[PDB]
């Protein structure tokens, strides 16, 4: 078992804290959903390779430009998160989060993750977004943004239903293992 | 952590910590407020525990078992005693507020109605100045601590054996040297989200809503001040690089 480090970046509304919690518990909290995530070391076996993947959140560091980069040293894989129910989170990816991560984490693979995929066909989400001349992020819009920012890959998941969550972290492990 | 506090905070939430017959007595809004206050205290207990690993297991073990050059242990764990003093005192205050609130005859059933004042006291006056001074010093020494650690692990045989020995037990899985340093740096930016969520469920008493609104502002002011006082120290950085910053 080799040790690798994962950091998740994105706007607070991207659901990054929830994603780390649901993955680390292999359960969406039934009684209480924690406000914060400390850290976790997940035991993962991907394609026959055992890895200890340390997980870190950046929530709470968004307004602190000198505190926030302290989470980046020795990162092996980045999860760049946006929420499918929020086109505004996707817009902050190419010129806010992407140049920051490429500066502090040069040559580190980035996986662009479209969170809350269960809201793409949610009637309440569609009605709410239509008030600001918006709609849920389309799969091609996510892939095109991932392609543009030089992401290693594009993935989607739902922390609510757990669909695609395990796949995201197993792929992040494969990317962290690459040369 | 001491066994008494570990057991008091073993449950995933306040709703699972208290007896079910006591839980049934409160309105939904109170249970929501209490679950978030419990998360603030439980995470504070864990943060204090991280500082005890750094001071007792790491720092003191290196002083008592290794022959490192002077200034090396201090370089690895900057301001650890001051940080442990700030947070052990804050934890004592939170645990005393919980203790006074326990029902007679119970060691688990309680409701905390007045957290705002405690948070205002912690994030104002001398205690706030000390938190600001300590985190500004610690976070400016973060990169240097990591680089000094990496260099020692890769070049010093006895240091590497010491690290592998004390971090072998499973209860230290999440708490290696570098992980401890980042857990502490990240602690201060967890406070605004915990406090805002407590405030969300504290509208019932107007004075409590006001005190938590004041506490949230004091915490954000502290973070802004700490963030503005950071400049990473670099071992080997020449004066020219510094004054041409
Ligand atoms: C947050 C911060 O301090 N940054 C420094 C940068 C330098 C270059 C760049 N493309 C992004 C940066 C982001
Ligand atoms: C800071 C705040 O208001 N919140 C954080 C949360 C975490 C989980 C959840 N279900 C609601 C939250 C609401």
């Amino acid at each position: 078992a080799i040790r690798k480090k994962l950091v998740i970046v994105g706007d607070g509304a991207c659901g990054k804290t929830c994603l780390l919690i649901v993955f680390s518990k292999d359960q969406f909290p039934e009684v209480y959903v924690p406000t914060v995530f400390e850290n976790y070391v997940a035991d993962i076996e991907v394609d026959g390779k055992q890895v200890e993947l340390a997980l870190w959140d950046t929530a709470g560091q968004e307004d602190y430009d000198r505190l926030r980069p302290l989470s980046y040293p020795d990162t092996d894989v980045i999860l760049m998160c946006f929420s499918i129910d929020s086109p505004d989170s996707l817009e902050n990816i190419p010129e806010k989060w992407t140049p920051e991560v490429k500066h502090f984490c040069p040559n580190v693979p980035i996986i662009l993750v479209g969170n809350k995929k269960d809201l793409r066909n949610d009637e309440h989400t569609r009605r709410e977004l239509a008030k600001m001349k918006q709609e849920p992020v389309k799969p091609e819009e996510g892939r095109d943004m991932a392609n543009r920012i030089g992401a290693f890959g594009y993935m989607e998941c739902s922390a609510k239903t757990k669909d695609g969550v395990r796949e995201v972290f197993e792929m992040a492990t494969r990317a962290a293992l690459q040369a | 952590s001491m066994e008494m506090d570990e057991k008091d905070f073993a449950a995933d939430s306040w709703s699972l910590a208290v007896d079910s017959s006591f839980l049934q007595q409160h309105k939904k809004e109170v249970m929501k407020q209490q679950d978030v206050i419990y998360e603030l205290i439980q995470t504070e207990l864990h943060h204090v525990r991280t500082l005890k690993i750094m001071t007792r297991l790491f720092r003191t073990g290196m002083l008592e078992e290794l022959h490192l050059e002077p200034g090396v242990v201090q370089g690895l764990f900057p301001c650890v005693d001051e940080l442990s003093d700030i947070h052990t005192r804050f934890l004592s205050q939170l645990l005393e507020r919980r203790r006074q609130a326990l029902c007679p005859g119970s060691t688990r059933n309680f409701v905390i109605h007045r957290l705002g004042d405690l948070l205002i006291s912690q994030f104002s006056g001398p205690s706030a100045e000390q938190m600001c001074k300590t985190y500004s010093e610690f976070c400016s020494r973060h990169s240097k601590a990591l680089k000094l650690y990496k260099e020692l692990y890769a070049r010093d045989k006895r240091f590497q054996q010491f690290i592998r020995k004390v971090t072998r037990p499973a209860v230290l899985k999440r708490h290696g040297v570098q992980e401890c340093i980042l857990l502490v740096t990240q602690r201060i930016t967890k406070y605004p989200l915990l406090i805002s969520r407590i405030l969300q469920h504290s509208h019932g008493i107007e004075e409590e809503r006001q005190d938590l609104t004041t506490a949230l502002g004091l915490v954000k002011e502290l973070l802004s001040n700490v963030d503005e006082g950071i400049y990473q120290l670099e071992k080997g950085a020449r004066l020219q690089e510094i004054y041409n910053r």
